[PDB]
């Protein structure tokens, strides 16, 4: 929960780390990590920002909170560590990806390759108690992740925002600068994916925008391990 | 819509270990996101609107 | 694997519907869920032959 | 009253073995008689009226 | 018809009717394919232990217990060695309340049957773990006939009818010399609405004293 | 757990003779409390759901 950010995020978010709300969040999480199993590992909480700098951010994909099971979360939205089953939401993302480019369903849910190419995989809530989804909603995390979105909004170089589901889409109120690109659909969850996620072509829509800006396109293919 | 649900579910992992979870004050969309996170076998999935009447 | 599906909805007029299905695949339950625009009061999927 | 219920219950015996039972077209009183027969631990007991509306 | 007592001749014509032959075919298939309770040789034990002549009280049940080593052809009774079902425990608690007898360490009620308590389920078989699986297969034509015959008997019969399904059989008890004792079912889901304090045991023995008949010793011994 | 009394979540829905409907959710109920509540209901039961808290 200390500012361990090695890149341009460090200075940019410095004022957030000195606010009262953040100190009380940090004290709450210090107690929570002692008493309960919390995910991800404390050293992984900020990995989305660590892997994908303010400068290098091309697309933001908002999630909710981390996966709440053992060896799943590692500080990226949607990604799971190698060795565990792909969550249905990510499987549906892989199925839309097969549909777009013909890539087979990978044997893992590890998305560090996306983050390395400027996909900021940002959950709005960055911790969770084991087996209790949304256990850390309303503790301060969304003041922090709202600030991440506000900063990207203030950026001059256009930012692509992928907003899956109403909770992600509610963050449009922070994206007031009209130079930014917004890609919207229902969530890839099996309970919603058939109402517009399949056929939404988020991947090629992103790469079409990156080509029109003279920026290097993203290689979406996830390798087997 | 009030859009606040009790979510009660039972899962079983590959070892046959079982989990009983009760969440309260979940939006419909939060329940859908949680469902999409589950890789274990779902034995029970029960959404109940809080304050139906 | 197959599920018993019990659900209760309410439309904008306040009229209420109860449906009970048996022998539904996981995918069939997900398709049915995705068709519902009315307010969901109950959605209950139960695996048939848990044990 | 229609007095016809789906009865869904889960029990666990002393060895830790578990039973999932679904009965249909049960009267309220038949559900009460079945409850009175059960010596195992009751994990779930769920009565649902058939044709509520 | 393996009935060794006066029930044998009295019920002989019931066994030859079409409904009974189709029930018997159904149960032959059911016992081959599935686990059915009780054991085929135990189905009629209530009639075997308690003759037409010796019947003082009928206690109607639903169907047999549907778990292993439970049912043995009597309503409410379980074989020695298994836990007492909550319905029977409540019956034992009302019994403690009446006479001070401690809760027995078993649910075996053969002592009641030997003293003229006909422990008659309305349905006499069940598939394992499926309560009411043999409802509407013909069994209640057969158990209705048992009740009709006891109704035609000159010597008064006491009927204990716990819950509405048992009480619905009043329509067969047209002879007004018979005694009817009624209350809600001893199930924990109904017992608090009038089963506790209903004193079914002493009500029976009060009637047997007024008829000059030997009273029932309700005490169940530990095993 | 071993050494502690079991407790239940109770969810039920009833309907009176006028067709008016009631939804109740209770937590931390003993088996006996659920049985007492069941015995107090004269309205039509649409749903009765008792769930053991901490099954595993």
């Amino acid at each position: 929960m200390e500012n361990v950010l090695k890149n341009d995020w460090g200075p940019l978010l410095a004022t957030e780390f000195e606010k009262e709300y953040y100190r009380k969040l940090a004290d709450f999480l210090k107690e929570e990590y002692s008493t309960h199993v919390v995910y991800p590992k404390v050293e992984d909480i900020f990995n989305a920002l660590q892997y994908t700098s303010y400068e290098n951010t091309k697309v933001v994909i908002l999630g909710q909170d981390p996966y709440h099971g053992p060896n799943q979360a590692h500080g990226l939205s949607f990604s799971v560590q190698p060795g565990v089953k792909t969550p249905p939401s990510l499987l549906n993302m892989y199925k839309e990806l097969r549909d777009e480019y013909g890539y087979e369903i990978p044997n893992n849910g590890y998305l560090v390759k996306w983050a390395e190419q400027g996909v900021l995989l940002l959950n709005t809530v960055l911790t969770v108690r084991q087996s209790e989804a949304n256990s850390h909603k309303g503790k301060g995390w969304e003041h922090f992740t709202d600030r991440v979105i506000e900063l990207l909004n203030e950026r001059e170089k256009p930012v692509i925002f992928i907003l899956w589901g109403r909770h992600a889409q509610a963050k449009k109120k922070l994206i007031t600068n009209p130079n930014h690109h917004i890609i919207e659909s229902v969530h890839p969850s099996p309970l919603s994916a058939r109402r517009g996620f399949f056929g939404s072509k988020p991947y090629s829509k992103v790469n079409t925008i990156l080509a029109n800006m003279g920026e290097r396109e993203i290689d979406w293919e996830i390798p087997n391990l | 819509f009030k859009d606040s649900y009790t979510l009660i579910y039972v899962t079983r992992d590959e070892e046959g270990k079982m989990f009983d979870i009760k969440l309260e004050n979940q939006t419909k969309e939060e329940c859908e996101i949680i469902y999409g996170m589950i890789t274990d076998e779902i034995l029970i999935w029960n959404m109940i609107l809080e304050g139906m009447f």
